[PDB]
């Protein structure tokens, strides 16, 4: 437990966001101004910041393939050998070749 | 793109430029009536179609596939053997047309032909070499590839030499295991 | 503004009728197209032919 | 691409401290089917048509200009169902340039 | 069917009076609808369906179960050899 | 992140739980979100947090179901689909502890992985 | 007056009457098709009488084709809102307008009357010879049909291509959709009637076109230098209302408006290059079915622009309104139902993989879920989208969930179990086939009873 | 420009561009000629692509065989693994 | 709260069914005798005269409606001077509760949004290009493999027996060389 929350804690300061660089000419907002809008407002979706959406993708990457892996290894089996192929008689006749 | 009439536009000059283009625009056009307004629709109309960049990916795909559509067309006129233009050749019966015969067999054994059927091991599991042996002589005898067709044949190996199975598959292998039989010679 | 039929039916939840109503026309589908067929028995179904098919495929290697 | 209209530093300046954004209801209201009274003829049963479109109706701001119903295409602008003679006066598509007259001015 | 009252993560902030407003339920309430017996059947409609769709009714089993051990039987007998576990099938 | 890194003059709510609210609600009827995650009668607004004093930039959310059920309502009050919960709340989660959100993506993987291997294979 | 009207609004209206009119005519057919492919066996059409089923197949295509998608998508909706969309007052050519409807109905009347009157045989809906030309009088009222059709089509194409001249506004999307398909029709169609007119020749003034020393090939050239752009022409027109929709409906402006527009002309050319994807078995030179095989992928690039530009134009679009609505559903489903026909048409594309799937159910699945799928509800959409604007009521519709549903999934009962039997394989325009392929053919016949109730729920 | 984004065109060859008509109609030509190209100088070229003993054998052919080699796994790839029909039965 | 029984009063079901009683007891398709109605039916409807027998189109009931100043009649706006200022009142249509019927109360609030449009301009080109040549890419990628399989079917075999096969309806033919 002093671990997880010492790789939880580790984690979280490297992954705080820092400022964007705005690839769009917006004006800077003038000094001292608050929230002007309201919760009404149509929901902006809530975006994960690019270090954690990478961290947590890559988890997911990690695991599918490692699940894959194990029903590889060990839900699934190989095929055995196929069986001896010996000589057979076939059929004397065709059952539709008339008498 | 300039927003003032005032400020000129770069004209190259030849039979496809901005002035060209300007020239031929309002040739049908009931809307450009002087010329502020004129220059203002031409200049809308330049601003909204050549200074649009994904515009220009169309130009690329148009141009390659007119360009192989020209040449297909060119091709079958002057090299397949069984197009006739010229009418000697049908004036005679077919034993007796040697010229339209020439033809024959240089369009028999184009360069990619001879270039891509080597790779017929990507797409053939048992005996993919089964016609590549032809003692006529009308087509190269074939050597199959060493390596897979690049791109999507990610189920196959990239070469040959790593299948285990590959070398027990082929006909030559397939052709001992039924002469010993005396099934057959093939 | 509506009829009976659609009343009662928009009252209900949508993930209550529709899976009921999806099951019930393909059980009514299946129903109308099994009305001209009842009690038809073709021959070649029954398990004397059914053997007979198995030889062929035996003789065949199908 | 379009991004919207440029926004300078100054004009985001407000004139007083506890200016905030306007909260005008933008929803024109409650509606459903036209409902038409029995007593009314076919005459007036149009005139009733005619003062139920939503495209005649806008929101006012507090300085008294009208957001007017707006769409990308003419079709939402004729009457709802399309009269016989629907663009009598052409309508007007407006462009904007920098170009200007001296006439147009007095000093 | 009287609920039962979640508290949640943050139980301080579901303390409050609800009055009339509903009060927050555990989640097996939400699966099962309020273990409403129409959405029960609704649920064993969709999965009746589903298993339709992908692996056919299985309703039909009961009934065609001497037609599949005549099926069987013809297939042991007189069909082709079937090896390991391909024995398992018939068709 | 949009109130965090991108825009500072939008209302920023505290999140009351990273798990939706399960609530039993009645067509006919209209329900007050809170979106300051203050509420102490969660997920409703209950007259005394910044919502229902409109403190700040909150306003309480509107909202009426077609049909009477249970619905799933937002505890992180940043969902897009809010009042209504569609997993906004544990993708906020993972923006908060990104160590935990690996953990349950991972395993989420893994099984999903598995199961589709198993039946393909 | 009714029939005099030349408003052009009005004869929009007409073109929509007409086309679910003759629909029923349609539909009926499917059914008997559906109904007689349940099991193995005669089930409603004789043995003695298995000319009729070639004839039900047949009239089946021609009808659905010419008779209802092509005079409700590129007749009915563009008649009404293209004069609006232009802001002009009414359409160009007044006269012209009402006479193409009249035209309509009267080849509809005779190709009926046909059925009745004459013999009831069939020689597909691509009316191949020599098949076509040793047939009985019921082809040669065919023939008029789709001759007389033909005049309809091109001075209506004439008429569209004049908005050029006094439209007042800007060619948004779906005009440039309309003038496109407007500019492949009248390259496509003189073709057209030269080749029919030497089928009546062969027909009706002995000619000799179509027997030894003739090649029969050349029909299916000059056929389906017209074939393949029809489907274009048919496709086109949904296009353009899908691109109106989903900018209305999410109010977002679109997305690359001019690589849609390129896009539309871009597909029109190389379809207009391509049509001998439909001849890969007749025999054809090797570096032809190359050069066809190579141009007929290629019309996927464009293709593909327009798909994921519709798809941006939905992302991100406000919460609040409600998602619902009929038409919004059937414009999303477009989207979803068109990629599966496209990536089904490439697979045939490859002539190696034709060869297995030519002439199969395989085919029928793909063409079905482009247009008897995709077409018809885009069609629905275009319709519903302007509800308020056309004014029809006594319909559940507009915001109706169950019908939506019902029919997405009963639309794809019947058409997916296609795709399975065409490498089982289960041969196309046949009636009787081998009892193991019962299975799949009896899925597909409840998926179009189905169907068929979910029709009555709507009134 | 080949499977060149010309948002970069623009910016790095500003000359080259300056007019954008004429940049169009390079496109168009540029495309137009190397899809001549390809059928009359890649398809047609008779008795030609035949060197089937001068097959390109790149870095990570040899990377990939000598390592095989090194080990005896190339040696088992190549070795036919049968060569009879049927088994002995005992 | 409901809001159809704000407006129940104002819909009295319906007595006729379609709204109209049997000819017999009243005949609709005659022209309404009222002043002022010689252009509708008794119920209501256009006469067939008005528009379809004397069509004003045709000819009928020739009557210009321009005068002799090429003026028409046209209402003016509802003008108020004040402030030193000519004023125009616009019209305002009238509550939706009187043309649709629901008492326009408890409306839920949608706020004024500018238009969602995508930003960033590089990142949006890079994407159109990626929507454009990723399928580019991936037909690329099937070329090749259409071309061997193309050269695969076309390929000159040393052929040892011949068979015809001859298509009639509806059999087929088979021609095969005999063993000598
Ligand atoms: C071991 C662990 C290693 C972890 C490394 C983490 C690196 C990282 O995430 O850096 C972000 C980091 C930002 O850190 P931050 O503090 O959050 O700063 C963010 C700031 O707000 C502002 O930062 P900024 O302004 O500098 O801009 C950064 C932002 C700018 O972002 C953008 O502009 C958007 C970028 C994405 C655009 C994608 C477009 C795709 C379009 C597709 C179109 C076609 C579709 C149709 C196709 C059809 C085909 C048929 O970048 C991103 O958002 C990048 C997102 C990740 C992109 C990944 C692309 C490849 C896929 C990888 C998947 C995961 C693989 C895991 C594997 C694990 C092992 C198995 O960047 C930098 O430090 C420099 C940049
Ligand atoms: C068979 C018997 C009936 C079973 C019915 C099952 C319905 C399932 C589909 C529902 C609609 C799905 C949807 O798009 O919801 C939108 C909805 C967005 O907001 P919303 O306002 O709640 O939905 C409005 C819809 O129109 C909602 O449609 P509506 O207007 O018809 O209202 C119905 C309402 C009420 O419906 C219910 O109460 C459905 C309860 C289903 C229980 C199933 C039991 C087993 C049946 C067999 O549905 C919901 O509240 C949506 C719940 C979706 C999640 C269902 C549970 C998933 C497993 C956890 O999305 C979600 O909430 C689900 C997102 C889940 C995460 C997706 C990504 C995960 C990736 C990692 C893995
Ligand atoms: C850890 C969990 C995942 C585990 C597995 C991971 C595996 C590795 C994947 C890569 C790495 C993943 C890393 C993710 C980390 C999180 C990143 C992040 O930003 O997180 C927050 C982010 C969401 O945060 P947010 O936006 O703030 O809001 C929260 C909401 O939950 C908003 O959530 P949302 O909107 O993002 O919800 C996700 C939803 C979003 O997408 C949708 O909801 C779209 C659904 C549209 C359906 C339209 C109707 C389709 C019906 C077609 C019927 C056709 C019938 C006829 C066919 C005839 C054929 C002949 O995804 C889906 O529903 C999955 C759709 C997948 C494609 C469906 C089509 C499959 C076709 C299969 C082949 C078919 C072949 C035959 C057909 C013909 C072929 C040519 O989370 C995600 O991105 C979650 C993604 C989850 C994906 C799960 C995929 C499962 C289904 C697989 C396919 C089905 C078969 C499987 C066997
Ligand atoms: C010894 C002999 C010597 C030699 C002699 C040589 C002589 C040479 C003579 C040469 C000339 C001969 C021809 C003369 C034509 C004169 C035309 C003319 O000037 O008329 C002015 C005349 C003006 O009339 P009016 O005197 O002012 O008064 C008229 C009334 O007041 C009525 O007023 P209205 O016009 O407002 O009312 C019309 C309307 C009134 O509306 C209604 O009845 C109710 C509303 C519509 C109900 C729903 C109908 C279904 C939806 C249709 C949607 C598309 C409509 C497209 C537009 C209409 C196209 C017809 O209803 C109709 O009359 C027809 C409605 C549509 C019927 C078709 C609908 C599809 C049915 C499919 C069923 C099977 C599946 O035109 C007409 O009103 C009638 C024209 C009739 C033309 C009929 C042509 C029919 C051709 C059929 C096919 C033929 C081949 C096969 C036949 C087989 C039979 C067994
Ligand atoms: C409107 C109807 C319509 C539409 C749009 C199409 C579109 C296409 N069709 Fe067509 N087709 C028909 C209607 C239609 N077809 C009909 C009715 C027949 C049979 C007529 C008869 O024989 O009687 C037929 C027959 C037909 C055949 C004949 C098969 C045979 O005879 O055995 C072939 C094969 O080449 C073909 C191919 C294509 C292709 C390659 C497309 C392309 O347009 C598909 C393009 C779309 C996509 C490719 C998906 C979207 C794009 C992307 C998702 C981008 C990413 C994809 C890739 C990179 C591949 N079609
Ligand atoms: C666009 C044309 C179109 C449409 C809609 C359909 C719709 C359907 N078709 Fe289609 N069909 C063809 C065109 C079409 N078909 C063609 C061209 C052929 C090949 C002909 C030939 O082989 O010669 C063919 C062949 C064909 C066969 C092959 C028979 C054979 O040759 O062996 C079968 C049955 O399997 C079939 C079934 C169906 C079914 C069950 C429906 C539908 O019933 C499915 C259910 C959908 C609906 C019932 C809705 C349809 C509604 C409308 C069309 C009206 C729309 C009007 C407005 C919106 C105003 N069709
Ligand atoms: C005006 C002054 C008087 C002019 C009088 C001219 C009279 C004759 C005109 C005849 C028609 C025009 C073509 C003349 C060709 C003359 C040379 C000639 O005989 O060419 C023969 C030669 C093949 O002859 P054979 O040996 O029989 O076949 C061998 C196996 N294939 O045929 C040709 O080259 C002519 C036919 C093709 C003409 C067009 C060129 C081919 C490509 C067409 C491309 C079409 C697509 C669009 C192109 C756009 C521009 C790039
Ligand atoms: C960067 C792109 C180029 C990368 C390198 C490509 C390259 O060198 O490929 C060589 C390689 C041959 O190498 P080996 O087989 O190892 O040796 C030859 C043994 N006889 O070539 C290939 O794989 C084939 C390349 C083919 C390109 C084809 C281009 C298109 C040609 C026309 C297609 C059809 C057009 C339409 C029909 C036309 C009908 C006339
Ligand atoms: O036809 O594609
Ligand atoms: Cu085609
Ligand atoms: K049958
Ligand atoms: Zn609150
Ligand atoms: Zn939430």
């Amino acid at each position: 437990a002093a671990v997880r929350s010492q790789i939880e804690a580790a984690v979280y300061k490297w992954t705080r966001p820092r400022p964007p660089r705005l690839g769009v000419a917006v004006p800077r907002s003038p000094p001292g101004t608050g929230i002007l809008f309201h919760t009404n407002m149509q929901t902006i979706r809530y975006s994960l910041s690019p270090k954690v959406w990478v961290l947590v993708t890559g988890a997911a990457l990690v695991g599918v393939f490692s699940g894959q892996r194990f029903a590889q290894t060990v839900l699934l089996s190989k095929n055995p050998p196929n069986p001896p192929r010996y000589r057979e008689k076939p059929p004397v006749r065709h059952p539709h070749t008339p008498d | 793109p300039p927003t003032r009439l005032s400020t000129p536009l770069y004209s190259e000059g030849g039979a496809f430029t901005v002035n060209w283009w300007r020239n031929r625009y309002g040739l049908y056009s009931r809307r450009q009536t002087d010329p502020m307004l004129a220059e203002f629709l031409f200049r809308q109309q330049v601003k909204e179609w050549f200074y649009d960049v994904p515009s220009y990916n169309y130009a690329a795909l148009v141009g390659l596939a007119l360009g192989i559509l020209v040449a297909v067309i060119w091709r079958h006129f002057l090299f397949n053997p069984d197009v006739y233009v010229r009418r000697q050749e049908l004036r005679k019966m077919w034993p007796d047309r040697h010229r339209q015969f020439a033809y024959a067999v240089p369009y028999l054994n184009p360069q990619l032909k001879n270039l891509l059927l080597p790779y017929k091991n990507s797409f053939i599991d048992n005996e993919p070499d089964y016609a590549d042996y032809n003692p006529v002589g009308l087509r190269p005898q074939r050597v199959m590839a060493i390596r897979r067709i690049p791109g999507f044949f990610w189920a196959i190996p990239q070469y040959f030499f790593e299948d285990p199975l590959y070398t027990s598959c082929s006909t030559k292998n397939m052709q001992t295991i039924y002469k010993k039989l005396g099934y057959s010679e093939l | 503004d509506f009829p009976w039929r659609w009343g009662f039916v928009a009252e209900k939840p949508f993930w209550v009728g529709a899976p009921i109503l999806v099951l019930g026309v393909l059980c009514l589908g299946h129903i109308i197209q099994t009305m001209g067929q009842i009690g038809v028995r073709p021959k070649r179904y029954t398990p004397e032919w059914v053997e007979a098919t198995k030889e062929r495929e035996r003789a065949e290697n199908t | 691409i379009y991004e919207g209209q440029t926004v300078q530093e100054s004009e985001l300046i407000p004139q007083e401290d506890d200016w905030v954004i306007e909260e005008t209801n933008f929803c024109l209201g409650r509606n459903c089917y036209v409902r038409f009274r029995e007593e009314d003829d076919l005459a007036r049963r149009a005139l009733h048509q005619m003062d139920s479109q939503l495209n005649k109706m806008h929101t006012r701001l507090r300085d008294g200009t009208v957001i007017p119903y707006m769409s990308f295409h003419p079709d939402e602008m004729v009457d709802r169902p399309a009269p016989i003679h629907t663009f009598s006066e052409k309508p007007l598509l407006k462009w904007t340039w920098d170009e200007t007259y001296e006439e147009a001015y007095d000093d | 069917y009287t609920p039962s009252f979640e508290r949640g993560l943050n139980p301080e902030l579901t303390s409050g009076d609800y009055g009339d407003m509903p009060k927050p339920q555990p989640l097996i309430d939400f699966f099962t609808q309020n273990r409403n017996p129409w959405f029960g059947f609704a649920m064993f409609c969709g999965f009746n369906f589903l298993w339709w769709a992908f692996f056919g009714a299985w309703q039909i089993r009961p009934l065609w179960a001497s037609q599949r051990k005549s099926l069987a039987e013809a297939d042991r007998l007189y069909g082709p050899t079937k090896y390991g576990v391909g024995k398992k099938y018939i068709n | 992140t949009w109130t965090e890194i991108w825009w500072e003059h939008d209302p920023t709510p505290k999140v009351a739980q990273y798990r939706p609210y399960v609530c039993t609600v009645e067509s006919g009827k209209v329900y007050w979100w809170c979106a300051c995650g203050e509420s102490k009668t969660q997920p409703w607004v209950d007259g005394h947090c910044k919502c229902s004093k409109r403190e700040g930039g909150f306003r309480p959310r509107r909202w009426e179901p077609e049909h009477d059920g249970v619905r799933l309502f937002c505890g992180c009050k940043s969902c897009f689909s809010s009042p209504t919960w569609n997993g906004g709340c544990f993708t906020k989660w993972m923006q908060s502890n990104p160590a935990g959100g690996m953990l349950y993506c991972f395993a989420a993987a893994f099984g999903f992985g598995t199961l589709t291997v198993y039946r393909k294979f | 007056f009714y029939i005099l009207v030349n408003n052009n609004k009005r004869i929009g209206i007409y073109y929509i009457k007409l086309s679910i009119i003759i629909g029923i005519l349609g539909i009926v057919l499917s059914y008997i098709i559906r109904v007689e492919l349940y099991n193995s066996g005669n089930r409603i059409i004789k043995y003695d009488n298995v000319n009729y089923y070639n004839m039900v197949i047949t009239l089946h295509g021609l009808l659905m084709i010419f008779y209802i998608i092509m005079p409700g998508l590129y007749g009915g909706i563009p008649l009404y809102i293209l004069p609006i969309l232009s802001v002009i007052t009414d359409i160009v050519l007044p006269r012209i307008n009402n006479i193409s409807i009249i035209i309509v109905l009267i080849s509809y009347i005779v190709v009926i009357n046909s059925i009745v009157i004459e013999y009831n045989i069939g020689t597909g809906w691509t009316l191949y010879p020599p098949l076509s030309i040793i047939g009985t009088v019921i082809v040669n009222m065919i023939l008029y049909g789709l001759i007389i059709i033909g005049i309809s089509s091109i001075i209506s194409a004439i008429n569209f291509m004049n908005i050029l001249i006094v439209i007042d506004g800007i060619i948004y999307v779906y005009i440039w959709s309309i003038i496109i398909t407007s500019v492949l029709l009248i390259i496509s169609l003189p073709i057209l009637n030269g080749i029919l007119l030497m089928i009546l020749s062969d027909i009706y003034f002995n000619s000799i076109y179509f027997i030894l020393n003739g090649d029969v090939v050349l029909y299916q050239h000059l056929f389906w230098y017209f074939g393949h752009p029809e489907v274009y022409i048919l496709i086109l027109p949904a296009f353009g209302i899908i691109s109106i929709i989903l900018s209305v409906l999410n109010n977002k402006i679109i997305f690359g408006m001019k690589s849609m527009i390129l896009a539309i002309i871009m597909i029109s050319i190389l379809g207009s290059i391509v049509w001998a994807h439909h001849i890969y078995t007749v025999g054809l030179e090797l570096d032809t079915k190359i050069y066809f095989n190579n141009l007929t992928l290629i019309i996927s690039i464009p293709t593909g622009n327009k798909i994921y530009n519709w798809i941006i134009l939905y992302i991100g679009s406000y919460n609040i309104l409600y998602n619902g609505y009929q038409s919004l559903i059937f414009s999303i489903m477009f989207i979803i139902i068109f990629i599966i026909g496209g990536i089904t048409g490439i697979i045939i594309s490859i002539d190696i993989i034709d060869i297995g799937l030519h002439d199969t159910y395989y085919i029928v699945s793909h063409f079905h879920y482009i247009l008897s799928i995709g077409a018809v509800i885009s069609l629905l959409a275009g319709i519903l989208l302007l509800k308020d604007i056309i004014g029809y009521y006594n319909v559940i519709i507009k915001i109706n969930k169950y019908f939506g549903l019902l029919l997405f999934i009963n639309i794809n009962i019947i058409f997916t179990p296609q795709f399975i039997i065409g490498f089982n394989v289960m041969p196309r325009r046949i009636l009787e086939y081998s009892d193991n392929i019962i299975v799949w053919n009896l899925i597909s016949s409840i998926g179009s009873i189905s169907t068929i109730l979910i029709l009555l729920s709507i009134f | 420009s080949i499977f060149t984004p010309m948002d970069w065109m623009f910016y790095y060859f500003p000359n080259y561009s300056r007019d954008k008509v004429a940049l169009m109609a390079r496109q168009i030509k540029i495309h137009f000629a190397i899809g001549f190209a390809l059928v009359f100088l890649v398809y047609h070229p008779p008795y030609k692509g035949a060197d089937y003993g001068n097959f390109h054998k790149s870095p990570l052919y040899w990377y990939k065989y000598n390592q095989l080699e090194r080990s005896g796994q190339l040696q088992e790839n190549l070795r036919i693994k049968r060569d009879w029909f049927y088994d002995e039965d005992p | 709260k409901s809001y159809y029984d704000d407006f129940k009063d104002r819909l009295k079901p319906g007595k006729y069914t379609q709204g109209r009683c049997p000819q017999s007891e009243g005949d609709y398709r005659q022209e309404s005798k009222t002043i002022g109605r010689e252009h509708l039916n008794d119920d209501g409807t256009r006469s067939k005269r008005y528009t379809v027998k004397e069509a004003d189109a045709l000819g009928y009931h020739y009557h210009p409606p321009i005068d002799k100043k090429g003026q028409v009649y046209v209402k003016g706006p509802n003008t108020v001077i004040e402030r030193g200022q000519t004023w125009i009142k616009g019209y305002e249509l009238p509550s939706m509760e009187y043309t649709y019927g629901p008492k326009q109360e408890d409306i839920p609030f949608y706020p004024r949004v500018k238009l969602n449009v995508w930003g960033n301009y590089n990142l949006v080109m890079k994407v159109e290009f990626l929507f454009f040549y990723l399928p580019t890419i991936i037909v690329f990628g099937i070329c090749i493999p259409v071309y061997t399989i193309n050269f695969a079917q076309e390929e000159v075999i040393y052929t040892t027996m011949t068979v015809k096969v001859t298509g009639r309806q509806w059999y087929w033919v088979y021609e095969v060389e005999s063993p000598t």
